[PDB]
RNA sequence: GGCAAAAAAAAA
RNA sequence: GGGUUUUUCCUUCGAAACACGAAGGUUUUUAUCCCUGCC
């Protein structure tokens, strides 16, 4: 008889000033012993709603819960940038306690073009023989943006790793790092290393690069 | 004023044992229920155990008893979690949480520590080699330009990096480490600054990897004019 | 009408 | 039906999910207890 909490939806995205609603269904009766938590990336959850509908002291008025039998919602009346988070519902009606599987709320904002940078490999890293060309897209939106590498204009494949920050607490933008892992042998082999990106803040792809040793 | 502090996690080998501690300050653990709630990398939260006051009665999740055991030493206002028979599925951030006062918050968890990461792996710890990535000046870069430190080949997580020892925090972006095909982690942390002020100031990053026990600070400069 | 007695154990 | 004597159950409270404690609640199982004398 382990109660299961079924949270709806997994991910959603609304603009600022939007009204957004999260739902959880208890597999069986959990009375009203349900809490809601906000968890921002990297730090610990924070209690928003306890006892299914009561607002924990300090939380803004815009977060609210309520219950229809086994159907529990958390509505946030006017989405705000600070509210980008992952939200978890919890039943504490019986042991063991169970969390929902979570809802990752992002934020919709105006298209922001990435500011693109290229950094050559510094050679404490070619002091020990391999190469770290890296690309940077600073503060842009939306997330979905593709970045292509070339090396004397040669399309690259299977030697790229990308990592993108979480969405910002205050302006909602992203940023992304694409890094190409290749030899020292392949780094004096060719001369220039191009990074280009096709994101919809770009008329058509902006490109940045460098020579080897021309600074 | 209330505060909980987890410690004692880290890297352990499969089958190994670990004791987590939870140091409470600003309130007495005897008068509340204390819970351990765990979170895997990128997954959701999983309740693990808790002990209740006066009784001292304990309760466990099915994925963890026979193996985990929760206790509290009230004279050190500290709650522990003894972990034997550890397995890869036990790799997670472990939180210790206080259940709030009934009248004030029902059964909700009103205070959480910041979690201690437990890494169950057969792998051995390696510290990173931090490489700077240098700004682009033309002769000065008219407005703002970017620079950052590459942190490569380390295990396990985490590292922490700080520019001018915490002095510089605006425009920082420490990217989530990604795992190379090598089985080591590597991340980048970048900050943006006015090029106007590029040559008059020095840009330092304090990477730190307590698993390795490596503390390195490398400092960034342009190249030659 | 008015006093007095009496008497073991389970469950929601 | 009305009771006695025992348990449970439920609700509010005690820093309080169980355990312990305080104050409460209106129900019904017993061929497994009593419903008898006196002006």
């Amino acid at each position: 008889s382990d109660i299961q909490m079924t949270q709806s939806p997994s991910s959603l995205s609304a603009s600022v000033g939007d009204r957004v609603t999260i739902t959880c269904r208890a597999s069986q009766s959990v009375s009203s012993a349900v809490a809601w938590y906000q968890q921002k990336p990297g730090k610990a959850p924070k209690l928003l709603i306890y006892s299914a509908s009561s607002l924990y002291s300090g939380v803004p008025s815009r977060f609210s819960g309520s219950r229809s039998g086994t159907d529990f919602t958390l509505t946030i009346s006017s989405l705000q940038p600070e509210d980008f988070a992952t939200y978890y519902c919890q039943q504490s009606y019986s042991f063991p306690s169970t969390f929902g599987q979570g809802t990752k709320v992002e934020i919709k904002r105006t298209v922001a073009a990435p500011s693109v940078f290229i950094f050559p490999p510094s050679d404490e890293q070619l002091k020990s023989g391999t190469a770290s060309v890296v690309c940077l897209l600073n503060n842009f939106y939306p997330r979905e943006a593709k970045v292509q590498w070339k090396v004397d204009n040669a399309l690259q494949s299977g030697n790229s790793q990308e990592s993108v920050t979480e969405q910002d607490s205050k302006d909602s933008t992203y940023s992304l790092s694409s890094t190409l892992t290749l030899s020292k042998a392949d780094y004096e082999k060719h001369k220039v290393y191009a990074c280009e990106v096709t994101h919809q803040g770009l008329s058509s792809p902006v490109t940045k690069s460098f020579n080897r040793g021309e600074c | 004023e209330v505060q909980l502090v987890e410690s004692g996690g880290g890297l352990v080998q499969p089958g190994g044992s670990l004791r987590l501690s939870c140091a409470a300050s600003g309130f007495y653990i005897s008068y509340s229920s204390i819970h351990w709630v765990r979170q895997a990398p990128g997954k959701g939260l999983e309740w693990v155990a808790s002990i209740s006051p006066y009784s001292g009665s304990t309760y466990y999740a099915d994925s963890v008893k026979g193996r985990f055991t929760i206790s509290a030493d009230t004279s050190k206002n500290t709650a522990y979690l003894q972990m034997n028979s550890l397995r890869a599925e036990d790799t997670a951030v472990y939180y210790c949480a206080r259940q709030g006062y009934r009248r004030r918050s029902g059964r909700g968890f009103d205070y959480w520590g910041q979690g201690t990461l437990v890494t169950v792996s057969s792998a051995s710890t390696k510290g990173p080699s931090v490489f700077p990535l240098a700004p682009s000046s033309k002769s000065t870069s008219g407005g703002t330009a970017a620079l950052g430190c590459l942190v490569k080949d380390y295990f396990p997580e985490p590292v922490t990096v700080s520019w001018n020892s915490g002095a510089l925090t605006s425009g920082v972006h420490t990217f989530p480490a990604v795992l190379q095909s090598s089985g080591l982690y590597s991340l980048s942390s970048v900050v943006t600054v006015p090029s106007s002020s590029l040559g008059t100031q020095t840009y330092i990053c304090n990477v730190n990897h307590k698993p390795s026990n490596t503390k390195v600070d490398k400092k960034v400069e342009p190249k030659s004019c």
